[PDB]
């Protein structure tokens, strides 16, 4: 059972792995903001399997074809 | 058969809207001044509805007091771009005459 | 043992142009090995070559003047929003692989430097330079007349320049044909011309500061007026000349700066691979977000999907040589 | 058999009559979908004049 | 505007040739004797009328004696029209 | 070699289309 | 109805009076139903010729300055004639936004095909 709403977050890592650049703050952000926002009794599979939307993370400069259809 | 070629004028007209409508879409998001405007107006709502509990005055004119401050304040984050065209072009070797 | 790269490569001229005529595999590859076996194959019988297989034939015009302007004519037609080239590099696409005519010159490169080598080995190092440097003016010589549709074919060759028919200054519009330059200013980015594109204008206004006519600037009755509006409002907002061509600091596109600058940059990393245009646009990718960089995370993602495709490729063929290449023809042709 | 015929017309006819109206309608909405071309070539100043006969009898 | 030309390596009479030339092909003379005196509508009319009819003439006649230049200056024979169905093979 | 030439001939006869396009068109060559 | 504004301020011009002016701008907006869109600087440009703006001296380069808003069409003769008397501005202009060919959306490569 598929979750109707699904969160793609794009990032650029690829092209600066040695510096963190933006796109790894934002990560970093994100990561320790969505399991306390959400309360459960990148993320871990028991975090992923709470939130209520499927998370699903794309790299644009490694991606090509889903850099286009983005 | 004219019942059935209005069946058919309803869709030809509903998808020209449907491009107009992503373009106000492309033309919203290209909008930052304005979304950062209701942003604010949001917040300052927040905060008057904050006060009207901490103080219990009257949040209606609080409203209108924040709106008047945040009117006069517009336009304190406008873009920088303090950039001169011909030295960048200069600068990229696009620009050679530089009396 | 130099190679013929490193022996006289290094020049200007010779420099310049330098097409690769085999895939380049990393030490400790069956490739690699392969490699390594034929060259020292091909060099022992090099040394154990005859004479028969150095002749050669002199050299002589291989087009006529009208011939070498009728074939412009019709490559022009060919391709006319782009410029006439030997784009060897794209050559494959032309020219299948298998068929390649410069296995040759390959072979022939590699010959002269063993020749070279080994007579520097026999006469003396100081001679052996004398002779490289006769032989990197002989190359230079004849670096301009390999092509013969160039000017340095016919400068070679003492050929006089062909004197064309007269032809009409006042003809039919169907029949009025735009350079490639002005051909891609005219059609924009199948976008009307708007005042905003001061990167253009220059194009339809003479040196005198007079907009041009129609059947000067070869344009469609629409685009001119559109064209005209532009220049009158780029006028009246002082960013565009009155009476002369615009001086090169205002060629900008009214537009923003820095999205200018991120334009120009992919352009270089694209047409020649800037790297310090490729290092810029990383830097600026972070330092403001607020610009687009779409085509060029997307010609970065590219050469990274191509980039995987090929080590992957390598790996079956290490494998031993799958199906994927013959697919290249067989699939491709039932297609 | 003259039953039958009449039939198999009438099959016939319906079969021809959906695909005119399948491709009548295609046409017309690609003709709707397609955004108003726009005429780009010479004008008309020619023709705003007309040769008619000269003179009574015209 | 005002044309500028440079007197490098060159003579002052054929520089003032070239810039006789940029008038000529500007119509800076002919522009300077309209406005040095009055003309009423219907003589610009006219006047229009009759260069929009009279320079096409001019402009064909000069391709045409250039042709005919060129083809003095290299011996051309007049042509043949092309006869349809020759096979036009090389005879070798 | 007679075999050796024989086995030039299978290689060249069993070779690509040439022209790597699948156009409708060969062409000649204006060249000399 | 959406419109484009250009402006060309001078160099005597401070970014206070730069958000005087669009603060003048909104309320005209506000007063006629519209609403700004956007705002954006365009850097500093080197003006094609000297501009000789009378009482107030010589130039020869202006700092370019954008915004998009939409409003009620009565709006644009009092937006002009506010301008026109604004002492700092060089020159300006407004048009119509157009579907296409806007500085919202046409945005990038104007320049470089690839």
């Amino acid at each position: 059972e598929s979750k109707p709403v699904t969160v793609v977050y794009a990032h650029a890592s690829s092209m600066e792995t040695t510096r963190p650049a933006s796109s790894a703050s934002l990560s970093r952000f994100l990561s320790n903001l969505l399991p306390r926002l959400f309360l459960f009794p990148f993320l871990s599979p028991s975090q992923r399997q709470s939130l209520p939307f499927n998370f699903v993370t794309v790299d644009v400069a490694a991606e090509p074809r889903l850099g286009a259809f983005l | 058969e004219k019942k059935v070629t209005q069946s058919l004028q309803t869709a030809r007209v509903s998808r020209r809207k449907v491009a107009h409508v992503l373009w106000l879409k492309k033309l919203q998001d290209s909008s930052d001044f304005l979304q950062e405007q209701e942003e604010a107006a949001r917040g300052v709502a927040a905060l008057a509805r904050a006060r009207a509990k901490e103080t219990g005055e009257e949040e209606e004119e609080l409203l209108a007091t924040e709106m008047a401050k945040l009117k006069e304040n517009a336009f304190v984050n406008l873009p920088s771009r303090n950039v001169s065209v011909p030295d960048l072009l200069a600068q990229l070797g696009l620009n050679d005459e530089k009396v | 043992s130099p190679s013929f790269e490193q022996q006289f490569l290094n020049d200007k001229l010779l420099g310049q142009n330098t097409l690769q005529f085999t895939k380049v595999s990393e030490k400790g590859t069956a490739d690699a090995l392969f490699a390594e076996c034929l060259e020292s194959i091909r060099h022992r019988r090099f040394k154990l070559d005859p004479d028969v297989d150095n002749r050669s034939s002199e050299a002589v015009e291989k087009l006529t003047q009208e011939e070498r302007a009728i074939a412009e004519k019709i490559f022009q037609r060919v391709d006319p929003e782009r410029k006439i080239a030997p784009r060897l590099e794209s050559r494959g696409c032309y020219i299948d692989p298998l068929w390649d005519p410069f296995k040759r010159v390959e072979e022939l490169q590699q010959q002269v430097a063993q020749d070279l080598t080994e007579y520097a080995k026999l006469v003396g190092a100081a001679e052996a330079r004398r002779q490289r440097l006769l032989v990197r003016a002989s190359l230079r010589r004849q670096y301009r007349m390999h092509d013969p549709l160039s000017e340095g074919h016919r400068r070679f060759f003492g050929a006089q320049r062909a004197d064309p028919f007269p032809t009409p200054h006042r003809v039919h519009e169907r029949f009025w044909d735009p350079s490639p330059d002005v051909r891609v200013a005219l059609k924009n980015n199948n976008v009307p011309i708007s005042w905003r594109d001061l990167h253009i204008l220059h194009h339809f206004v003479g040196e005198n500061g007079l907009i041009l006519p129609r059947r000067t600037t070869h344009a469609s009755r629409y685009q001119q007026r559109c064209i005209f509006k532009a220049i009158c409002m780029a006028r009246r907002m002082a960013l565009f000349p009155y009476d002369w061509k615009p001086t090169q600091g205002e060629l900008m596109p009214v537009m923003d700066p820095l999205q200018y600058l991120v334009d120009e940059l992919t352009s270089r990393y694209k047409a020649t691979g800037d790297l310090r245009a490729d290092a810029m646009l990383c830097v600026m990718l972070s330092k403001y977000p607020k610009l687009n960089y779409f085509r060029y995370l997307q010609y970065k993602a590219q050469t990274q999907k191509s980039e995987v495709e090929a080590m992957q490729q390598q790996e079956e063929e290490d494998r031993g040589d799958f199906s994927r290449l013959l697919r290249k023809y067989k699939r491709a042709t039932t297609d | 058999l003259c039953e039958l015929e009449q039939k198999k017309r009438t099959e016939r006819a319906i079969q021809h009559s959906q695909d005119l109206w399948k491709k009548r309608t295609a046409a017309k909405d690609a003709h709707s979908e397609k955004t108003p071309e726009l005429y780009d070539g010479p004008f008309w100043l020619k023709f705003w004049r007309r040769k008619k006969r000269p003179g009574a009898r015209g | 505007m005002s044309c500028h030309r440079h007197v490098f390596r060159a003579a002052p009479a054929a520089v003032f040739a070239s810039v006789q030339r940029w008038g000529r092909r500007n119509n800076v003379h002919k522009l300077t004797l309209l406005v040095q005196t009055y003309e009423k509508p219907c003589v610009k009319r006219t006047r229009i009328a009759e260069e929009k009819a009279y320079y096409p003439r001019w402009f064909y006649l000069r391709y045409a004696t250039e042709v005919i230049r060129y083809s003095l200056k290299h011996h051309l024979r007049l042509g043949q029209a092309l006869d349809p169905n020759d096979d036009q093979r090389l005879d070798a | 070699x007679x075999x050796x030439x024989x086995x030039x001939x299978x290689x060249x006869x069993x070779x690509x289309x040439x022209x790597x396009x699948x156009x409708x068109x060969x062409x000649x060559x204006w060249x000399x | 109805v959406f419109y484009e504004t250009f402006v060309l301020f001078s160099k005597r011009v401070q970014r206070a009076d730069i958000r005087q002016l669009l603060k003048q701008q909104e309320a005209l907006i506000t007063k006629h139903h519209g609403s700004m869109l956007a705002v954006r600087d365009l850097g500093w440009r080197k003006t094609a010729f000297r501009v000789i703006k009378p009482r107030q001296g010589i130039f020869w380069f202006g700092r370019l300055f954008y915004f998009s808003f939409g409003a009620n069409p009565a709006a644009i003769t009092e937006m002009s004639q506010s301008l026109q008397s604004t002492n700092g501005v060089l020159r300006h202009a407004t048009v119509r936004m157009k579907k296409r060919h806007n500085l919202m959306t046409y945005n990038h490569h104007i320049h470089a095909r690839d």
